[PDB]
């Protein structure tokens, strides 16, 4: 009857904010506490806080750059982690504890949000784009993060081209798109290229 | 507090004299700055306090108001300058809405065309239509999406480029993206477009899927 | 110099908080503020602290969802934005503010970090696995967000079937595979297809797999 | 407090008796908890203060110990039983190592297939070779990917699917992607596999790359 929330993709560096929301209980009247899994790996306390806040513990390792919260009104349970690392890179579960024979035993847990730390990096998927005066062009599509350089005849052709601004998709990566305005007649006689390179993937692509 | 601007857009011409007004729904004293935005890029500021301008902004550019009524002016514009500008009330920090300054040109009607999904995409599952217009004044232009009889929106996501330097023109791509099994559903595909050069709407189509 | 971070895609109802750091200059001197464009629209200003953080002010849309802060320690200021909602998708900038003529104007600028709200869905990508008993399979690739379901002739085919787990790319998105073992003389007399349904884009895709 | 959790891997069927033991590099008197994971799903909390059972926990699985030594014995081993387990120090609340139960069967050797990437894949502009392991115990396993009888290290996925009730064999894909430039520039594309089953590795191989 809990539920965690806030995971995603993090930036080497970065931050993130975990939350977990309390149901059919009171959370007001319950501990808290924080475990992670990593890929493959065993699960690690991360960190403990009491029902009313007064007493909060961490995991040394994690010294400094974690640190948890509570909104007793709301429900809610959160966990704020800072100077994201890879080796944060883990399934991060929710836990209620209850002090039976003085001690600390976890009785409820969360299905678990996931956080990764890494650069996102996705290389571009180029499609064609092929119909007096006639216009062609390239389709990048998919590639994450932005820049993107698109040439056609390995820099032969010029002025025809007119390279569209990158938009972003609902997958999260970024699409863009390049035209170009040649003869009809040459359709038939000459193949036109579009030269495509992603530098963050080392990806360089010729097309047509 | 409320902060208008005047002309919302505005077209000139290299050599040519521009002025943008901003007024204020009650006296602001000098507290008025002007700040000028380049498509994609970070703002920069041109005039602070009203008429005091800010180091590296070219003398052309002039701040001229006090109590309502305050003026911006670029006397020789330069293609520098076409850009997109904004006042801002300092004390309150509330910006205005914003003119847009493109190069003035004679109305140019677009060059349509529509490219169906290439076959090396249809057999990753997914399929993407393109609808392109390629010179065309003003920018201004309306891009429908009807598949078979009618598409509504809603899968469509476009792109205009930035106003060419020879030609003054700008260009659009809009693109309609659909799943492998609902491409092949539907047979007809189209786009349409309307601008102020085209007396009637301009609808390009292919027959697959 | 004024350098951001933070910016990225949230999901609706998420939080996310934001970074901006300065170089070359007395941060701890300078007032600081936050403003916001969204896609396509005017420049909007949100909030403001001080040098010292006396005094904060914020937009009253957005008050008791964004709050601002600020360390002259690390040279850093900080948006921390809760509730997020589609209208708050816009590039966010950093600027510093320097007082003239008894008024404040903003010379410094950041280029500025894109803040998406929004639910991230791509759909799969299903590429065949071509081969007295044969292995067939069909790869999903490139999809988000989990999960996946494969099925092999509409549900007929149970046998030798083996849906992997999925793995996370470099891409940030899943993919699983499926595999079905079959016997080697079937290949030439009868049809293997592979069911993918993906509902969160609800996306349903059929691939045949063929010897290569 | 250190603690130390053995067996590290144990196998068992069903009908057994399991016997699991927690250390302590201290005594923590009856401060021990014992949890157990199904792959993919949430910790499990069975005994907490050593000796007392979880509600809604089968009695067969049972708590003792005091001081530095515990353990955990289930003694009519059943299929949901199969799972990863952890002794947890509860004072501390700091984990264990874990212990892997899981089916005992013959060892079996994995039949090893290639799959060359798909034209269809390579239109796009990547290219991904698999490599399938099936049917085969114990789960660990090798797989090595050799291109021009060159290794490569950090272009390789692999995935295990969960233990089959049926037979309790198991089976992995391992994946090899490359960049289109990358696989047309080589020739041959092979993977070789080491396991107990196999008395020789295993190698298969493609070429037309």
């Amino acid at each position: 009857q809990l539920q965690e929330s806030g995971g995603g993709l993090v930036k080497p560096g970065g931050s993130l904010r975990l939350s977990c929301t309390a149901s059919g209980f009171n959370f007001n009247k319950y501990n808290m506490n924080w475990v992670r899994q990593a890929p493959g790996k065993g699960l690690e306390w991360v960190s403990s806080i009491s029902a009313l806040s007064t007493y909060i513990y961490y995991a040394d390792s994690l010294k400094g750059r974690f640190t948890v919260s509570r909104d007793n009104a709301k429900n809610s349970l959160f966990l704020q982690m800072n100077s994201l690392r890879d080796d944060d890179t883990a399934v991060y579960y929710c836990a209620r504890e209850i002090r039976r024979a003085s001690t600390w035993s976890a009785d409820l847990w969360g299905r678990g949000t996931l956080v990764t730390v890494f650069n996102q990096i996705k290389g571009p998927s180029v499609f064609p784009l092929a119909p007096g005066t006639a216009a062609l062009g390239c389709l990048v599509k998919d590639y994450f993060p932005e820049p993107v350089t698109v040439s056609w005849n390995s820099g032969a052709l010029t002025s025809g081209v007119h390279t569209f601004p990158a938009v972003l998709q609902s997958s999260g990566l970024y699409s863009l798109s390049s035209v170009v305005t040649v003869p009809s007649s040459s359709l038939g006689t000459q193949t036109y290229i579009c030269n495509v390179n992603h530098k963050p993937s080392n990806t360089k692509v010729d097309k047509r | 507090i409320q902060m208008t601007q005047s002309p919302s857009s505005l077209s000139a011409s290299v050599g040519d004299r521009v002025i943008i007004t901003c007024r204020a729904s009650q006296s602001i004293s000098s507290s008025l700055n002007w700040y000028q935005q380049k498509p994609g890029k970070a703002p920069k500021l041109l005039i602070y306090a009203a008429v005091n301008l800010e180091t590296g902004v070219p003398s052309r550019f002039s701040g001229s108001g006090f109590g309502t009524d305050f003026t911006l002016a670029i006397s020789n514009v330069q293609p520098e300058d076409f850009a997109t500008y904004y006042c801002q009330q300092s004390d309150t920090r509330t910006f205005g809405r914003g003119t847009k300054l493109d190069v003035k040109r004679t109305v140019a009607a677009p060059s349509v065309f529509i490219f169906p999904p290439s076959d090396e995409q249809l057999k990753s599952g997914t399929a993407s239509v393109v609808c392109l217009l390629n010179n065309f004044y003003p920018r201004e232009a309306k891009v429908q999406w009807k598949v078979d009889n009618a598409l509504q929106s809603g899968n469509s996501q476009e792109s205009v480029t930035e106003q060419d330097s020879k030609d003054s023109t700008y260009s659009l791509s809009s693109t309609l993206t659909l799943s492998k099994a609902d491409y092949e559903k539907h047979k007809v595909y189209a786009c349409e477009v309307t601008h102020q050069g085209l007396s009637s709407p301009v609808t390009k189509s292919f027959n697959r899927g």
